[PDB]
RNA sequence: AGUCUUAAACACACCGCUCGUCACGUAACA
RNA sequence: AGUUCUAUUGUGUUAGCAUGGUUUCGA
RNA sequence: UAAUACAGGGUUGAACUGUGGGUUAGUUUCAAUGCCCAAGGCAGAGCACUGGAUUGGAUACCCAGGGAACUGUGCUCCCAUUAAUAAGAAUC
RNA sequence: UCUUUGCCUGGAGGUUCGUACAGUUGUAGGUAAAAGGUAUGUUAGAGACU
RNA sequence: UUUUUUUUUUUUUUU
RNA sequence: AGAUCAUCGAAUAUAACGG
RNA sequence: UUUUUUUUUUUUUUUUUUUUUUUUUUUUUUU
RNA sequence: GGUACGAAGUCGAAACAAGGUAGUUGAUGGUGAACCAGUGGCUGAACAAAAA
């Protein structure tokens, strides 16, 4: 659990193409939602570490904005009914963890399951 | 595998330990004081039986 | 195989020279490489020169 | 382990002085468990200069001796302390044995070359 | 007003100390380095004798029983990474600082250093237990060692908390346990026969008995200590002890030194 | 010690070069510190000052003798 | 060398520009901080003339 | 005498700034 | 990370020695 | 801080091991100077102390004498408290 | 970006094994600015030169 | 006379 | 019938059973 | 008080490692 | 004994900046008041300061 939250030091640069990321298993299924939201050019395992890409456009990148919710020390868990008046009236995206493999903040509420939000992408307050 | 490596094992020691025995050789030859009390030694042995 | 690296934590801690008149180390002396120093080929690029002793078994 | 000692005789020292010396010393050698290997001589050496050793006199050269050993770690405490007591003897020393630089191995081609 | 000053060293303190040192200062009749009779066949007997245990220096006398006692506990041959074989090797090197320490007792640099060792030690045995319980048992009896089990969490109370200084009891007899003297606990003054009166820091170390944190015959009762009666297994006395180290009520572990 | 011997030369001359000799080995400076005693935590901060000023004073040494070098010649280098 | 006896830790930059070699600024950290460059706006600083500011365009 | 460099607890800027013993008066922990 | 072996040692302890400022002596 | 004895730490080569760890009380060593006690002495230095200077009205600044303090297996950590102002992991 | 230990809340103040052990910042008579610092000016029996 | 101080004194040597 | 943070008064800690 | 000579006693940091040379590799927005 | 506030008199020139011939601090000694002498540590340290 340690080292997601060292992923988000790494995919926050400005002035850089690609950076490495130790390897984890829970690593590799987190980066395969952000490629599909089109904010991962793409990442590839090179063994020890893990090489990721970095997309930009009109200088600015494309993720401006991290912030990490659950922590190794302690556990944030929601209701299907609690999600949606956390989330509301806005765009960013929020990572939770099911039983059934993990998804995205969209999906959790279609299936009235209660998730795990892990962490955030291009949130405001 | 680990069998293989045991035999690699006692083969580099085995080199290592013979360039010893020759250091120890050149000490004997190089001594006089050595051979000179051996010798003396040898020849009171025989007198002494005799 | 894969295999990650070690924590570069040790024991022990880091030089302290006694105070006063008496100049005398306590824990450690200076010639300590820390877990955190630089590989050696990158600290001496240059390398044992032409001179020097190919044989350091004094 | 093997061991070297240097010992610097003085003019006031004759052959006989010598012979007493080293036979004293090898009882010390075989009372720990040690045998000699050889014994050789330097000849005379220049000081750099005068020697003033109190209640010997004043010196300008000397002899220059050689003899290697091997016995117990403990026993060159006891050789030391008696070279000193002995007459004759102004300045010594004992160095350890080396493997490479030895004077018995590698006496050749020195200044040569 | 009394005068704080160092206790004085028991009879039996000072006989136990000279003896450890006998021990250590023993030199058996074998060779270094391995040298065994074939190369050594090629050296004139003038020569042999230097080689021998009797000519040889500390350093080779403390590495020749390393290599004897690892044979006990090799399962290869050149093998020394194994937990058994690690056992065996700190346990010598810890008996060689301490021997030190007797000698010279102005080398503070050195006592930090000892503990290290004694707490290292003390981790591997941990690691073992759970891995392989009937080797674990087994070593202890050739080194003569306390076994001690690890089933459940160490206590905070120090009066029955483990202590790694006293892990070889049977080896060592003066560093077990002593008394107490942080508040209530500190010895009363007295008066020597000097004209003056001194008040001593540390308890005096006695001298334990053998029976220390050892099984014992008991017999059967009904009463507050035992409100169900005594097992069928505590009558007979073969019951294991979990932590036999456990300096027990009104105690405390020894120095370091 | 330093001994010189004086042939075909004025004394004045001579006097000149056992005076910068002692400045090499330092003898007038360690001569006068022995005179007054001073105490460990003085020399604690001198010697690490020393370390700072001598060596830039050699930097700015050679850059002077470039300027007297080639004030002599003229000429200047460019980015050619 | 000399053989020091100890070492001096300053902490305020009066006499750290002495005991130390050079207090030059060295080019800031492109993983900790950005890169400076000439568009930045300039320090907001009056212009003064031995203490008498010149506030006007002639 | 006019500038340059450095230091500063002052900027009604050295006729600056600031501390202590003793004398008198009003009070709370007595 | 840790154990064994090998090369390396202005790091802890250590009684006699050599040299030297000061001091002391005058067949 | 040349020689010698005992035992640590760091760098590199081979073998072995195959997750052994980070922080740390109801815990344990060491720790400049000063003071009590003790051991002490015949050198180089000096607090207190009548021993040669003060003032434009008061003094320890500048010389000299001077019985405390300066090597401890002890009692023992008050400080401007011994190699920066974080003991670890990730991005070069 | 993440794990764990320790510590502080403007400045400021206190009666006139038993004389031992343990333990301590806090229950006021009073106050509204103590203070880090970039720059300017001034002073300096503090360094240099027309 | 020597020593010392910005200057001076105290102190020490006696053909 | 099961489970079900304690807080203030500054603080001062090891106690009760059997050989 | 100066110079010279020949052996008493206490004490032990003057000489001997260095342009701080890794993507310079790190210290805190503003005046 | 010691401390707070208001007013304000006498006796002194300790801190600032090397004038008090550097100045705060741990433990002692001493002095009508600034505090002063010695040892340890620190800079919150002023002046001065290398070629063959």
């Amino acid at each position: 659990m340690q080292r997601a939250c060292e992923m988000v030091v790494s995919l926050l640069r400005v002035d850089a193409l690609s950076q490495r990321c130790p390897f984890h298993v829970l690593n590799v299924q987190i980066l395969d939602l952000l490629q599909r939201e089109g904010l991962i050019r793409g990442f590839k395992v090179d063994g020890t570490k893990i090489d990721i890409l970095l997309k930009h456009y009109k200088g600015a990148p494309v993720i401006r904005n991290i912030r990490v919710v659950s922590k190794p020390s302690r556990d944030i868990w929601l209701t299907p009914h609690e999600l949606k008046f956390r989330t509301r009236f806005n765009t960013g995206l929020w990572i939770m963890q099911t039983s059934c493999g993990v998804i995205s903040h969209r999906d959790c509420l279609r299936m009235g399951i209660g998730g795990k939000m892990l962490m955030a992408i291009n949130n405001g307050y | 595998e680990k069998k293989v490596t045991q035999s690699l094992q006692t083969a580099r020691v085995s080199r290592r330990k013979v360039a010893h025995v020759l250091w120890l050789k050149k000490l004997q030859d190089s001594s006089d004081f050595l051979q000179e009390q051996e010798e003396a030694a040898r020849g009171v042995a025989a007198l002494a039986r005799a | 195989p894969v295999v990650f690296p070690h924590t570069r934590a040790r024991a022990g801690g880091k030089p302290i020279m006694m105070r006063g008149k008496s100049g005398k180390w306590h824990w450690l002396g200076p010639y300590w490489k820390p877990p955190w120093a630089p590989s050696n080929k990158a600290r001496w690029p240059t390398g044992p020169e032409e001179w020097a002793w190919s044989d350091p078994t004094r | 382990v093997f061991y070297e000692t240097f010992v610097l005789f003085s003019k006031r020292v004759q052959r006989a002085d010598i012979r007493q010396l080293l036979k004293q010393q090898e009882a010390l050698i075989t009372k720990h468990h040690g045998s000699m290997l050889a014994v050789r001589d330097l000849g005379w050496r220049k000081t750099a200069f005068r020697v003033i050793k109190p209640r010997q006199g004043i010196f300008w050269f000397g002899r220059l001796f050689y003899f290697s050993f091997g016995a117990n770690p403990a026993a060159i405490t006891e050789m030391s302390q008696s070279l000193q007591s002995t007459n004759g003897v102004l300045r010594h020393a004992t160095v350890r044995m080396k493997k490479r630089h030895n004077l018995m191995t590698y006496n050749h081609h020195i200044h040569a070359r | 007003v009394a005068l704080k000053t160092r206790a004085p060293k028991s009879p039996w303190y000072i006989e136990a100390e000279k003896e450890f040192l006998n021990e250590r200062a023993q030199v058996p009749d074998a060779y270094i380095e391995r040298w065994h009779g074939e190369d050594l066949s090629k050296l004139s007997p003038a020569l042999r004798r230097c080689l021998h245990l009797r000519c040889a220096s500390s350093k080779e006398l403390h590495s020749w029983r390393k290599l004897q006692l690892c044979r006990l506990l090799q399962r290869r041959p050149f093998d020394t990474g194994s937990p058994a074989v690690q056992l065996a090797c700190l346990t010598e090197k810890i008996l060689n600082v301490r021997a030190h320490l007797l000698r010279h007792f102005r080398d503070q640099q050195k006592k930090k250093v000892l503990s290290i060792w004694l707490s290292r030690r003390h981790r591997v045995m941990k690691y073992l237990y759970r891995v392989d319980f009937n080797l674990y048992k087994y070593v202890c009896q050739q080194l003569r060692i306390k076994c001690v089990r690890f089933a459940i969490p160490d206590s905070r109370d120090r009066q029955r908390a483990i202590s790694p200084i006293a892990v070889d009891g049977d080896r060592c007899k003066f560093l077990i346990r002593q008394k107490l003297w942080k508040a209530r606990f500190r010895p009363r003054q007295l008066k020597q026969v000097d004209g003056k009166v001194v008040r001593f820091t540390r308890h005096p170390m006695e001298q334990p008995s053998s029976a220390w944190n050892l099984p014992k015959e008991h017999r059967p009762s009904l009463s507050r200590a035992w409100p169900y009666g005594v097992r069928e297994e505590r009558l007979k006395g073969n019951y294991v002890i979990q932590n036999p180290t456990a300096a027990g009520l009104g105690y405390c572990p020894a120095p370091l030194f | 010690s330093c001994h010189r011997h004086v042939f075909r030369a004025a004394p004045a001359a001579v006097f000149a070069s056992v005076q910068r000799w002692g400045r090499r080995n330092n003898v007038h400076k360690l001569t006068l510190l022995v005179q007054t005693y001073e105490k460990p935590c003085v020399k604690r901060t001198r010697i690490a000052e020393e370390k700072a000023y001598y060596p830039r004073w050699f930097y700015l040494r050679y850059a002077t003798e470039v300027i007297r070098y080639s004030l002599k010649h003229h000429l200047r280098l460019g980015q050619a | 060398a000399p053989f020091p006896r100890g070492i001096v830790k300053p902490r305020s930059a009066k006499v750290r520009a002495i005991l130390n070699l050079s207090v030059e600024q060295r080019q800031p950290n492109p993983l900790r901080a950005p890169r400076k460059s000439l568009l930045d706006p300039p320090p907001c600083v009056a212009p003064l003339e031995k203490g008498n500011p010149k506030l006007d365009r002639q």
